[PDB]
């Protein structure tokens, strides 16, 4: 009968990260190891881009000069972008870029409240002959939301933002000189650095005992 | 190729219960397969 | 060696090995654009290369659709365990999870298809008018003064596309019809509204539209917005192969 | 509470004549002439009056009578 | 005049599904990432056959 | 249709995406909404169930609990081809079936 | 997916955890298997109230 | 970023031991993830009291058998361990039973212990036995740490639930939870869910802000 306190952060890379609470008792590991990733693999509030409005093509699929690759796979590498919010909703945002070299997730302007994790993503290839222009308008969902349920420019994406990606818990044997059987759990929390881990998992605190004060 | 990339031998993965979180007691196999999408979809079929 | 990669068009040089005396570089590859196919899917081409390289012959410059960097690519692949699971795979069946709907894996996309005709009848002939009767302000601000809904436009479930009027004599109204014509106070039109809507379950977005027209007739102004940029895509790649 | 028609299958055995007995009584029911015996669990009148056939409430005479 | 209507079609419960080895298959719903089994590595399994 | 597998749904029932409910109960929606006494008309009732408002949901659910619905196989094999079932209100476009039907 | 259910479930096992042991009930074995130390297949005991 | 919550509607209660409550409005993902949390937090671990040891009169192992009763010693230790006790003062307390149809009031029990199913048949007369019951979190088996037996500590009995979707006006994807528990009787079923409910909120309600 003891409350789990005094936790360790340990951070072996950017991605993962591993945190240890306390050894629990005989049966109780894997029941918490179980509930928390239950709890924070559902949905947690992250950032995707939603909008994108470019300036040089209408729509979201015919090509133009200047960019190498194609607007389907520029959606999709916006799509695939890890952005950070702190305490905005929607924020827009720019990107321009003239001159034959590539563009990478660090050329984009940000603000005080806008934060660039990647650095290594390329964002497109550029060329002499044109170049390209559009906004970036992004939003914090809760869960999945397409743009079939959520003037001419505007052209609607579907929210893909992905908080947490791969975890699992791995039980141990500790002893604390208070029991026999005393099981540590290890859990590797694997992001893309939009939120904080330990957040994260205030987060799921905070939807855990709101959803069981009802009960 | 099985046994280089530290995985087993046999596909015989062992694996942790995401619902119950009992532990198994027989080895399970995990992999890849790779799946071809169809023209077989509910849209073109919908008649309303 | 290739000199600027665009994903509309890309361009090559010849070496002085396999080459004449005149007219050495001359080397255009007009890339498939997003055009439609004869199952209504989309077609098109993505480059793999980059600025710089040297290539050879027979080399994959763009590939098209379903391949990837040079080799046949269908599908993709995810990770994949042999378990009847509460019988969601019950006989055969599937079971995915949300990494294919949140990464947008297994989506497809399928161009759909809309032929609308605007044919002359021996009662009245027909034109691409936007001044159409029955149409609210949701269908009238996705057309233009033309009649036609502008390139990349979101289409809902029941919109109105084309812009088709049809005339109509001697229609012997009802009573009923007349009276709820004369309690909005609209005008008695005598032209009924044949245009072609979407059918139901279909709500994307617009990609382009092709007209035709016959030799020595009047055209419309969106077919002239469609041919001038046209006529200005050509000169542009024949100005990037000059 | 829910659809049962094994209670009249295993009493009268026959499985033709409580569909016309069943029928007349959804009729009276939304003819709105006659109420109900059993309560409402939030359906339409075909679960009323199933169960009322079922329950061995309602019978042929019963229905003509109510006619 | 023709129209060149574009679907952005997404993953719905009810899609076909076939493998390279004839194995017909549809799915059933969206099931999340946490109800499938996982092993001790970190990566769930995504697709159930 | 195509037909998907739900395992969560009882032999007493079965699934049925709204986009085809919202149409193969049309006689009973106009009848309930002429009924209830929110629209007597039909044309708005058109209107209503084409624009996707928020109440059609809640008028429409009455009639989908304990109302049957009949399905069958194109290619006919058997008598065991057509059946009787009772939908909820699920989301998407394919139908859910009984799996050990 | 039923019936190999039925099979893995119900089987005639020499070595397991939990041989030769006793349950209380239909709902206490429930109880007991789900525990974490108590196998599918086991020579068990048990009474029902059949 | 506004998350829905749950509010209870109904609750079907059938009987004493066996209710049925249920949960409409909840999110996607949430409703299924708090429905098997509850079950696993209910088959896992519960803190009660059982029988932790046995001892019988005249037989030394579980197959010889004794003169006296129209069952077998087998049948007499699979009655005896189909009692609930619950209790709160002391942690290990010794019973005895010493009768020449039984019945589970006739044992010598002191103020401490709490008998509640009186009425569970024990032996049928046509008999000593010294049990010994102890607290315990979790199951405690016979191998790990007729004398040595298993203990079901936990009041409940069996958990079930099945979630569907339901009837949601401003969303699409939510579904609801439908559950089904059947309890000992020594507890309330809504007690035990929240009894076995309030170790989740204490675990994560200091870390939470």
């Amino acid at each position: 009968f003891l409350t789990p306190r005094h936790i360790d952060v340990q951070v072996v890379s950017q991605t993962r990260a591993k945190i240890t609470l306390e050894p629990l008792e005989r049966g109780f590991g894997h029941t918490l190891g179980n509930a928390l990733r239950r709890i924070l693999l559902s949905s947690m509030p992250g950032c995707a881009v939603v909008e994108a409005e470019i300036d040089g093509v209408l729509h979201e699929y015919s090509a133009i000069e200047g960019v190498q690759e194609d607007v389907i796979e520029i959606l999709l590498n916006l799509k695939g972008l890890a952005i950070k919010l702190h305490g905005r909703d929607e924020v827009t945002l720019t990107l321009a870029k003239k001159g034959s070299g590539v563009v990478t997730a660090a050329d984009i302007q940000l603000d005080h409240d806008v934060e660039i994790i990647n650095g290594d993503h390329v964002i497109a290839n550029l060329a002499d002959n044109g170049a390209l222009n559009m906004k970036l308008k992004v939003a914090r969902g809760r869960g999945y939301e397409p743009a079939d349920a959520r003037s001419i420019g505007r052209l609607q994406l579907d929210a893909s933002f992905s908080p947490v990606r791969r975890v699992s818990y791995v039980v141990e044997n500790a002893r604390v000189e208070q029991r026999t059987n005393l099981d540590k759990l290890v859990l590797d929390l694997e992001t893309n650095g939009t939120l904080d881990p330990e957040e994260a998992i205030r987060r799921a605190a905070t939807i855990l005992q709101q959803q069981l004060a009802a009960f | 190729m099985l046994k280089l990339a530290d995985l087993p031998e046999s596909g015989q993965m062992r694996l942790f219960d995401g619902r119950t979180g009992n532990q198994f007691e027989r080895p399970t196999t995990v992999g890849y397969m790779y799946m071809l999408k169809l023209n077989h979809l509910v849209d073109d079929k919908m008649h309303a | 060696v290739i000199d600027s990669v665009d994903a509309s068009r890309v361009v090559v040089r010849v070496a002085d090995d396999e080459v004449e005396t005149g007219e050495a570089g001359v080397d255009i590859y007009n890339l498939t654009k997003y055009t439609r196919s004869n199952q209504n899917t989309c077609i098109n081409q993505r480059p793999l290369v980059s600025k710089g390289d040297v290539v050879a012959r027979g080399d994959i410059l763009a590939d098209g659709p379903s391949t990837d960097m040079g080799e046949l690519a269908l599908g993709q692949n995810m990770r994949v365990a042999f378990m009847p699971w509460n019988g969601f795979n019950f006989e055969d069946s599937i079971c995915l999870s949300e990494r294919v709907v949140q990464e947008d894996r297994f989506t497809t996309i399928h161009i759909q298809e809309l032929t609308c005709v605007a044919r002359d009848t021996k009662l009245g002939p027909e034109e691409i008018t936007a001044d159409i009767p029955n149409v609210g302000e949701a269908a009238l601000n996705k057309l233009d003064e033309a009649g036609i809904v502008y390139v990349g436009a979101e289409v809902q479930a029941g919109d109105i596309l084309v812009g088709k009027v049809t005339p109509k004599g001697e229609t012997q109204l009802t009573p009923e019809e007349k009276l709820l014509r004369a309690i909005f106070g609209e005008k008695a039109s005598d032209v009924k509204d044949t245009s072609l809507r979407v059918p139901t379950g279909t709500k994307g977005t617009v990609i382009d539209v092709q007209v035709f027209t016959r030799d020595g007739v009047e055209r419309d102004s969106r077919a002239l917005s469609i041919e001038k940029m046209q006529l200005d895509q050509i000169r542009k790649d024949l100005n990037e192969e000059f | 509470a829910r659809v049962t028609v094994e209670d009249c299958l295993d009493n009268v055995d026959n499985r033709f004549e409580l569909v016309m007995l069943a029928t007349k009584r959804a009729r009276q029911l939304a003819t709105g002439g006659k109420e109900p015996k059993v309560a409402w669990e939030n359906d339409k009148p075909t679960v009323v009056a199933l169960r009322e056939i079922a329950s061995g409430l309602v019978d042929e005479n019963v229905v003509q009578q109510e006619d | 005049v023709k129209v060149y209507l574009a679907i952005k079609r997404r993953i719905q419960p009810g899609d076909k599904m076939a493998g390279r080895h004839g194995n017909k298959g549809v799915v059933s719903v969206i099931m999340p990432v946490e109800d499938m089994p996982h092993d001790a590595n970190g990566t769930p399994v995504d697709i159930v056959l | 249709s195509v037909i998907t597998v739900g395992p969560t749904l009882r032999l007493h029932q079965c699934g049925l995406p709204k986009k085809m409910a919202l149409e193969l109960f049309k006689p009973f929606i106009f009848g309930k909404l002429e009924g209830r006494g929110m629209a007597t008309t039909i044309k708005a009732a058109k209107k209503m169930v084409e624009r996707e408002l928020p109440e059609v949901w809640d008028v429409l659910a009455e009639v989908i609990r304990e109302h049957p619905v009949l399905l069958n196989r194109a290619p006919t094999l058997h008598r065991l081809g057509i059946q009787a079932f009772e939908p909820v209100l699920i989301e998407g476009k394919a139908i859910q079936l009984h799996p050990l039907v | 997916d039923v019936v190999m259910g039925l099979y893995y479930m119900t089987r005639e096992a020499i070595n397991a955890k939990g041989e030769g042991m006793a349950f209380a009930d239909l709902q206490e074995v429930d109880r007991a298997y789900r525990s974490g130390q108590a196998s599918l297949h086991a020579r068990v005991k048990v009474r029902i109230n059949e």
